[PDB]
This record gives C-alpha cells, structure tokens and sequence, in this order.
C-alpha cells in the first residue's frame, strides 16, 4: 500500500465489492454504392477472392449477427457483411482484439434512407484487480 | 487476466511435494524446509511449538513473497538431534493439544442447553 | 412457434427473413432486437 | 480437562461465545484463520442459464446464487469434484438445483432461495438445502420480476473452501481478544490526556483482575486466555464450525507428518 | 441494484433481511438505527450494507419489457 497504492480485502471483492459491469456498442450499415449495388449482412465464406478476417465467423447466424446469448472473444466476427466489386469482398466487424465478453443485445432497424442498420452491445463483468484505480 | 487460479493456493502442482528439506550450509546441524501450498495458518503454529522444544536452538519461518503460498522453516537443534525429529515431535504436540481442545469443547457444548 | 426477432415497444415475437421489411407486425415500429441463442450459456458462481 | 480448556459463555444457533484458556496465542489464531478460510462448505459453482428476461445481468444473478447459503452438515459424504472420477460432475461430488420463476402477478414477483429445488439425488445426506433463517421463511431475495419477466436456470453446487472463493465461508466475523487490561504491554495506547480515560473498557475486563498501580511490570507474563466469538452463516451449525475448525487444523498438521514419513521412504 | 447477499467485510447474510428492514421502518415506524439492530446487524460493516443501500431494481422494473 506504499506511495499512493492500496491493499484490498479479497474476501470482500469475492462478496462483490467494487465490482462493475461494462458495455460496448459496435455499429454497422448496408451502404448503397450508386444504384441497386448494395452491401449485405450475411455469414460469408471462401467464395473467389474475398479478403475475410482471421476470426471465428462460426459465431454469426445466417443474418450475419451473433445471437444475444453467446460468449464472444478475441477477434471473433460479431457482424458479417459483404461489399461486391465488378464477386464478394469482406466488410465484417470483429470484436476489439484487446477485449472479451458475452453478447448482451443485438438491435436490427432501418436507417432514415431505408437501408439495414444494426447495433451490437457486448457485456463484461470487471472485477477489482491488482492494478485497478480507486 | 494475468491472475492465477484461486485453487493453486492449496493444490500441489506437477511434481510439487508438500515438503522440500535442504540443509543449512551457513550453520551446523540446521535445516530449511520449504512447505508448498501453505501459509501462516500452519507456519506460525509450527514455529511456536518448535520454540517450546528445549533441544531447539533456532526456529523461524518466512513467506518470501505473498503471491505464492509457500514458506521456508529454518530449524537448528542441539547436537545428536535431527531437526526432522524436532518438527516430527512438535507436530504430534500440536495434534495432541488440538485433540484435547476438540474433546473439551464438545464437553462444554453438550453441557449447554440454548 | 419460431423465434428470430422481438419488438422493442409492443414486444411481439416477429421472426422475419432477409429482406422481408424491418417493421413490426401490429405496431408499425422499425425497432427490432435479436433472439438469444438456444445454446445454453454457463457461468461460474463467482 | 487435558491441556487447553474451553469455557463457553453464551450459545445460540448462530453465535458461540467462549474463553480459550491454557493455549498458545499462535494456536488460537491459527484456529481463527482455519475457521474462516479452510472449512469446507457446499455452494453453487456453475450456473447454466436457460432463459432470462430480468432487468439483472446473467452473471450478476450467477454471482448471487453462489453467495446463497446451502446445507453443509454432512459435507464429508460429498466428494470434491476435482477428485471424483466422473466426467465433470455427478451425484457423489455435486448437488444440482433448479430455479424457475415468472411474473404471473400484475404486482412485482419476488425470487428467493426457497424457490430453488434440488434435482439431484441426495443419497440421504443433509446437503444442498438452501438455508432459510427469516420469520417469513423466504430466504435470500435473488431478484424481482415484472410481467413477462421470466428466469429459468440450473445450478451445480460443489464442495469448496474460502481460499477459493469466500462463498464457501462457513463463518461470518470471529471476535478475538486477550489481556483486556494491557498488562502484557502489547499495545502502546495513543492519547491526548489520560491513556485509560480515553480508551473504552472491554466486556472481558470483568473476567480479569486489574493490575493496581503499585505492582511492577510482569515480563515473565505470557499471552494465554482468549475471548472469542464465532458466527455461523448457516451452512454448518456454529458448534461444528469450532469442532471442524479444530479437525481441519489437525488434518493439516497430520498431513505434514504423513508427508514427512513418505520422505523417509527414499 | 438489489440488496446484496452477505456483507462485504464479514460475510454475514444481509440478503434475506431486506423486506423486514423496510417493514420495520414503514409499518413499525422505527428509526433506521433500531431497525438494523432489531434485525441483528451488530457490527457497522453490515449496518452500512443495508443502511446505505439503494434498491434501484424497483426503478428498472418500471420500464415496459
Ligand atoms: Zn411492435
Ligand atoms: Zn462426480
Ligand atoms: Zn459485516
């Protein structure tokens, strides 16, 4: 506890002392490049020359989103999207590398334009650790 | 995240023996016992009983770093006495003292009515 | 009974396909939420 | 009778007040330590959530479920999962509990520890029962529901100790004091005017003779006679926290001898 | 959020004692000091647990879904 640092009762921490929740919202849209040329939320795969991410696409459903129960980690793909070029090129959203948690809430709506808009919230319980500030 | 497993605190690892006995080079008829997966719960208690032994010339224990449950116990005894035996005896002395404390609590608890 | 999406306001289980109108059945609301996996999640009671 | 004597003052289903005489401080303390940290209890350790419509996060509820006290009287009959031979858990090493609640009332619907139901086979041992202590007999309030707010989950209760998670804390605060009249000079009392006037007297001051000014300092004096007060959470009855406390501490010292003997095989 | 199961410091179960603490204050018209005492919250570590707790759950329940 020397020099503006402190000792914390672990038996207290266990009982839920100074314990907090954490949420992060990831967002995406199906951009319209010109006319009828639109992006598509789906679970992509090895089809011609798509530059897909190095994360787990397997956590995505057919709609190209995680179900709000699943535990997500590392660079696990949480929003699957594809942009076409004149087959398909990857436009997926991985999780923040430096983060991990459980999918809390997936929200599928429409943008003012009339295009698919999606928001993904991820939950984490953070526990008071050794280098934590107070 | 860089945090150990809570159970490591008491559960011996791969090839981890509860005791590691090494002779103290620095002094004659002296030893250093490394008690793995233990704390002051046992260390202070063993040291105290070792101190009761007349034939024990030295007894101390240290918890080198709080991240790891282990302690070194140093025992130096009078010539013609194995410190192992001093600890062997000091242990029985704790158990026998505790066995008495159990029975004498059970006696006093049976006496109570609330 | 089939579960894919839920409404935010009225909260009526919707279940619609890719390009099948983002609006809700009953109330003309464009706000939708996803199911939650049938993949039963486990936690440590700590 | 033999060696360290115990003198019980007050007793209840929750608190044991006693005087531990003819002991070595280190022993009284090491029991104190064991009582908290190393006595084995049963508490939920795995929470598999089927469905949650609560205003409460899955893990939040999961945490609380661990904290809930569960019967441990015959904990010795249950194996630690770790040493059991099953793939994950079985009836020999675990107690399965199911929680299923729903807001059928227009009013708020409450979820309590009484709402848990043991789904595993108990083999007759008094284990896994959620501890209820309140007048109304509901136990610990887990959470509150609305209307369509539903909660369905499965719990796997396991043998464990406070060194792992304080949820396996068979004991609450343990009171511990000795030499109320500071005759041993173990404390140098901080003051502004009078040392004695400023510092309150203890209850245990009645149970010890004051020194009387004219007496010199007893340097031969050693610390024995410890006024202690144990408090059971409920998992194991108060007496058994003191008894198992002694037994666990014994088992330990014994395990040293057992391993010391195995060293003398090579 | 909701009455914590057990006091952080000592582990005394304060989780059950909530509803009765609310009744002692409302119905019995007792003061916050005597209420906690009658409930058997002896040392102040537990006293703070209930006395200083905010039961936000009730406000979250108010929102429709
Ligand atoms: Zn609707
Ligand atoms: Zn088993
Ligand atoms: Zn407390």
């Amino acid at each position: 506890n020397q020099e503006d640092s402190m000792i914390m009762n672990q038996s207290s921490i266990d009982r839920g002392l100074f314990r907090s929740l954490f949420f992060r919202s990831y967002m995406d849209q199906e951009k319209k490049y010109g006319m009828s040329i639109t992006e598509t939320f789906e679970k992509p795969q090895r089809t011609n020359t798509l530059r897909m991410k190095h994360g787990t696409y397997d956590k995505l459903d057919d709609d190209g989103l995680i179900a709000p129960g699943v535990r997500v980690s590392g660079e696990d793909v949480i929003i699957g999207k594809t942009t076409p070029i004149s087959s398909k090129r990857d436009a997926s959203t991985p999780l923040r590398s430096t983060e991990n948690g459980i999918v809390d809430q997936v929200l599928v709506t429409t943008n003012q334009d009339g295009l698919k808009f999606v928001k993904v919230r991820v939950r984490t319980t953070k526990i008071p650790q050794i280098g934590d500030k107070f | 995240m860089n945090a150990p497993d809570r159970f490591e605190l008491f559960l011996l690892g791969e090839g981890e023996s509860k005791l590691k006995i090494d002779p103290d080079t620095k002094a004659p008829n002296a030893v250093v016992i490394t008690f793995e997966k233990e704390d002051h719960t046992l260390g202070n208690l063993i040291r105290a009983e070792l101190l009761n032994d007349r034939k024990v010339l030295f007894a101390a224990y240290k918890v080198e770093h709080p991240f790891f449950a282990r302690f070194k116990l140093r025992i130096q005894t009078t010539e013609g006495y194995d410190p192992k035996d001093a600890l062997k005896n000091a242990c029985n002395s704790i158990i026998n003292k505790l066995g008495a404390l159990k029975t004498n609590f059970e006696t006093e608890w049976n006496l109570q009515t609330l | 009974a089939t579960l894919k999406y839920i409404c935010a306001e009225c909260s009526s289980k919707l279940s619609l396909s890719r390009t099948d109108a983002v609006r809700c059945k009953d109330c003309g609301h464009r706000i939708l939420l996803k199911a939650r996996t049938k993949r039963l999640v486990q936690f440590e009671a700590r | 009778e033999e060696g360290p004597q115990v003198k019980i003052r007050e007793a209840s289903k929750d608190n044991v007040d006693f005087i531990l005489s003819n002991v070595d401080l280190a022993m009284a303390n090491s029991l104190r330590r064991v009582m908290i940290a190393e006595i084995p209890t049963l508490a939920i350790d795995s929470v598999e959530v089927e469905t949650n419509t609560t205003v409460l996060a899955d893990e939040f509820i999961a945490h609380r479920l661990g904290l809930i006290p569960l019967q441990s009287m015959d904990i010795e009959q249950l194996e630690y999962s770790r040493d059991c031979f099953c793939e994950d858990h079985c009836d020999k090493c675990s107690v399965v509990l199911t929680l299923q609640a729903f807001g059928e009332s227009e009013s708020t619907t409450n979820v309590y520890s009484k709402d848990l139901v043991i789904v595993s086979n108990l083999m007759g041992r008094n284990i896994g029962h959620p501890i209820i202590q309140d007048k109304e007999g509901n136990g610990v309030l887990i959470c509150k529901l609305r209307k369509g707010q539903e909660l369905k989950l499965t719990c796997v209760a396991k043998k464990g100790i406070a060194k792992e998670h304080a949820k396996w804390g068979p004991a609450a605060a343990i009171e511990f004091e000795y030499d109320p009249w500071n005759k041993l000079k173990h404390t140098d009392y901080w003051y502004e005017q009078d040392s004695a006037k400023e510092w309150p007297q203890s209850k245990n001051c009645e149970y010890e003779d004051p020194p009387n000014e004219g007496d010199p300092f007893d340097y031969k004096a050693q610390a024995d006679t410890f006024y202690m007060n144990v408090e059971s959470v409920g998992s194991i009855p108060v007496d058994q926290v003191v008894v198992r406390g002694i037994d666990t501490l014994q088992k330990k010292v014994a395990s040293i001898l057992l391993a010391l003997t195995q060293m003398d095989q090579d | 959020m909701i009455v914590p199961v057990r006091c952080f410091s000592c582990g005394k179960v304060v989780g059950d004692k909530w509803e009765s603490y609310l009744n002692l204050l409302q119905e019995d018209e007792l003061d916050e000091g005597t209420a906690l005492s009658r409930l058997g919250l002896k040392r102040y570590c537990c006293r703070r647990m209930i006395l200083t707790h905010v039961d936000l759950i009730e406000k979250f329940l108010r929102y429709n879904p």
